[PDB]
């Protein structure tokens, strides 16, 4: 039951970590729509590409 | 008999390789197209923007 | 210009235009063809990029000539007004984009079509129109604004 709460702990710092970064990501792009992201962060470092 | 058939008793080392010859080839002859429809996908994406 | 209306049931429901090399028909619409040498062209069905085969001989090939890439923003030669914007249509006002009559082309300025409407009912206090166009090098390219009826 420790070991579970070890991994539940630490899953919950992944969410509040990655997202977090994830935010940072496409809100300095989802500002400028005549702007192209650059495919090194559209698909490797950060999820979400080019919607149209 | 002082012995018992098992079920791949018969089975010599050339008939194993014709069951993985005919087995691993139309599998990957699958993948092969699966894989094909995968990049002509990617391609149309790029082509839109 | 040549256009052709498709005949369904005596009313026009769409239009079928015609570019240098093949001819294009709309694929959401139906009925029949409004010439006697456009019959024995071969119906077939095809992707969203609205493909069709222009099979048309070479007694009335070279009607429109197309235009490459790098259209510029400027005026546009719509059949109902203009269109002065590239990577978009133009906000179109309202009473243009009834019903019917998809399949109209876009013109140029130096007579060249450029583009066919395909749909873009009405989307409230201006209109957007899902049009085909050419990106960089003469990929053909399907685009479509976001909840677009077919017209």
């Amino acid at each position: 039951c420790t070991c579970v709460a070890i991994i539940m702990v630490s899953c919950v710092t992944s969410v509040w970590l990655l997202c977090r970064t994830r935010n940072l990501c496409i809100t300095p792009y989802k500002l400028a729509p005549n702007a192209q992201v650059p495919i090194l962060l559209a698909l490797l470092c950060c999820i979400k590409p080019t919607r149209a | 008999a002082q012995h018992t058939e098992s079920f791949t008793s018969a089975i010599s080392a050339t008939a194993w390789s014709w069951i993985k010859v005919l087995v691993g080839g139309t599998s990957a002859f699958i993948v092969l197209g699966l894989i094909a429809t995968a990049v002509v996908a990617l391609v149309l994406f790029f082509h839109r923007h | 210009d040549k256009t052709f209306p498709i005949m369904l049931n005596g009313q026009v429901n769409g239009y079928a235009c015609v570019v240098g090399g093949r001819v294009f028909k709309p694929l959401h619409v139906e009925g029949r063809i409004d010439n006697e040498q456009l019959a024995a062209i071969k119906l077939k069905k095809a992707s969203i990029y609205d493909l069709e085969y222009g099979d048309v001989p070479q007694c009335m090939k070279s009607d429109t000539l197309q235009y490459t890439s790098d259209k510029p923003p400027g005026f546009y030669n719509w059949h109902h007004g203009a269109v002065q914007y590239e990577n978009n249509r133009f906000t179109v006002p309202r009473g243009v984009g009834g019903k019917g009559d998809s399949g109209r082309p876009i013109l140029d300025n130096k007579g060249r079509v450029v583009a066919i409407v395909l749909g873009g009912v009405n989307e409230g206090s201006r209109t957007a129109l899902s049009v085909v166009t050419w990106n960089q090098k003469g990929v053909t390219v399907k685009d479509t604004p976001e909840g677009s009826e077919p017209w």
